[PDB]
């Protein structure tokens, strides 16, 4: 009874070995749960290719796992919403009131003080709320892109910021878009 | 210190049973055959192999199948299936055909074997047979064994044949490639000597090791209704270890 | 003979021990630490496809892999922590006074003795000492990216010397980087 | 089969990479790219009970 | 290792020299069929001292 019982116990230990080496070893566990999770959503005209379970890669670190696309016919064009960080994709810190003390040095700089509201104090006053609520490192002009894996690999979803200054929400439709690129479109786009 | 005690009493005893088990093969195989020994041979081929016939014939083309479906598959995200006709029959006629027909064999006419001479040791049918002067090892025992060395190597092809055909009907009728280009992938890669041939010799190593086996294993039971039951998993068992050893020694000398 | 019942049941044993020391081995849960291992960093913009326990290689030889990648949203950066193998990369004794030496007779040389030649003795006895230092065989003039080996993935780091008279230290920032050049650039380029 | 899984991987690996000689790196690079958890590990896991 | 496309050896180390930053290759070639032995020398005694005793 003690030598039966002690030997089904191995038998789970050996068990929950391969299972962890089968997980993290050869096909990891990034999971569709990170830090908080909001979701944000963006759509395009051309998503061939896209299975769900993907990867939603930021600048070269996985951050999310797009959820399902889905197509209104009253537009034509795809919607898709995908899920993020807030730790890799925004601040907690007081980064949340250092970026307001840059956006007014250029913007209403001793060359553009007349040029916007020069006695602007709640426009001023805006920058100290827009910047605080549900804030982003991601700029206002992104592009974000389907982007294939190496050279003939899956299909995910990758986004380039870049330009301007302004920041936008969480939850939000990232408005600047461009579909994936098979063989015909390459050749297209050539000739 | 009782169970390291235990254990290798164990592993004394099963090496022993490997010595007698040898000095059974040699008695068998060296000596000219009595009169009359064809005539049980042939009807011998009838119980291990004609009643093997319906598993293999129905379970290779479950494989079959299953290799057609999973080939494209995979194949059709590099864009390359006038491959799918070689991948196909080059699994089977190499390495699953040899394998998992003796895998079947092991437990429908291998086991089988170990019930039908280990019911005529425990009802001293065995003892009887000896006492009026035939032996029954010559009697018995070796119409058994030349009838497990030549009927496995007929049902591996049958095996391989009713596999590529039944791949052949999931590939080009119902997923939809080319007929042309499914066979022509084969002449192309598949060779006869090389591959149809060295699948006929891994059956024969194979055969040697699942009727030998499950012949000893009969012949030397515990005469007890419950004992004849132990020696029909021991026989299972000890095929399907030997099968799958087997395998990566005479892989590496072939394909290496 | 009663212990040769004894002597296989120990034989047994032991030699199913060995089978799993061996498969804990080949598989990555227990060993493969490094020796004299020490981990440097820099900071990268696309390290897409670049997996834990990658390569990292320095001429063509392979030396340390890949275990840390770190993001950092305040600059967007990604961050990269990876570990060197000691025995390649790192000096001994009778090198040491070799490593000491050949910039020290280029310490003294017509283009770094002559360089406001009251500062050879200035030059010269500051230097050695955190010389013979912590410094391993990489220069600054080391320049770390991201390649690939072939015309499918791999994903490594590459490390592509520059000579110099100056060497860096264990566990510091590799001050010269560039990430990957895949999809976009690539067939825009390429037409 | 979890059990029979694992321990045929680590084999495989013993005689692709330490005796034949290929990458160690991307061998196990190339599985995390293309072997999912939930459509390969789990469908290899409700596949066994039906068989059992 | 190939002559001209025929698999004449094997590699064995490859090791890296800190100090001069150049890698070492280390391999081993079969002596079957590049050496010269006792019957093919006369092929090259009659040919590698032919070019010795040549006009320059």
């Amino acid at each position: 009874s003690r030598t039966s019982e002690l030997a089904v116990g191995i038998f789970v230990i050996i068990f929950g070995i391969a299972l962890f080496f089968l997980a993290m070893k050869v096909s990891g566990l990034v999971g569709t749960n990170l830090s908080d999770g909001y979701t944000m959503k963006a759509q395009f005209d051309n998503v061939n290719g896209l299975k769900p379970r993907a990867k939603v890669t930021m600048s070269g670190v996985t951050i999310g796992r797009v959820d399902s696309i889905t197509l209104d016919p009253v537009t034509r064009l795809a919607t898709v919403t995908f899920d993020l960080d807030g730790k890799l994709t925004s601040f907690n810190a007081e980064q949340l009131k250092e970026v307001q003390k840059n956006a007014l040095d250029e913007l209403r700089y001793s060359s553009d003080y007349t040029q916007a509201t020069p006695a602007q104090q709640k426009t001023m006053e805006q920058q100290l709320i827009s910047n605080m609520n549900s804030i982003t490192s991601i700029d206002e002009d992104a592009y974000i892109m389907v982007a294939t894996n190496g050279l003939l690999g899956e299909k995910y979803l990758k986004i380039v910021p870049g330009g301007g200054l302004n920041y936008l929400k969480r939850g939000d439709t990232i408005s600047n878009t461009q579909g994936t690129m098979d063989l015909e479109d390459l050749i297209s786009k050539f000739i | 210190m009782n169970t390291i005690a235990w254990l290798g009493r164990l592993v004394i005893e099963r090496i022993r049973g490997i010595g007698v088990a040898a000095l059974m093969l040699l008695q068998i195989i060296f000596s000219l055959p009595s009169a009359g020994g064809f005539g049980r041979f042939v009807y011998q081929m009838h119980r291990v192999g004609v009643m093997s016939l319906l598993i293999i014939t129905v379970s290779g083309l479950f494989i079959g199948l299953v290799l057609g479906l999973q080939g494209y598959s995979i194949l059709v995200n590099v864009g390359s299936e006038s491959m799918l006709g070689t991948m196909v029959s080059l699994t089977l006629l190499r390495e699953l055909a040899p394998v998992v027909a003796a895998l079947l064999f092991a437990g429908r006419a291998g086991s089988a074997l170990t019930a039908e001479i280990g019911s005529m040791k425990q009802s001293e049918q065995l003892a009887s047979m000896e006492m009026i002067g035939v032996d029954p090892l010559k009697q018995i025992v070796s119409p058994r064994l030349w009838a497990g060395i030549v009927s496995l190597p007929m049902l591996t092809v049958i095996f391989a044949a009713i596999g590529i055909v039944g791949g052949k009907l999931v590939g080009v009728d119902f997923l939809g490639v080319d007929e042309g280009s499914f066979w022509s992938g084969m002449q192309n890669n598949v060779q006869f000597g090389h591959d149809v041939v060295n699948g006929i010799i891994k059956s024969i190593v194979f055969a040697l090791l699942c009727t030998w086996i499950a012949v000893f294993q009969g012949y030397a039971c515990d005469p007890t209704p419950e004992g004849i039951a132990t020696a029909m998993t021991r026989t299972v068992v000890y095929s399907s270890l030997c099968v799958l050893g087997f395998d990566f020694v005479l892989t590496a000398v072939m394909f290496g």
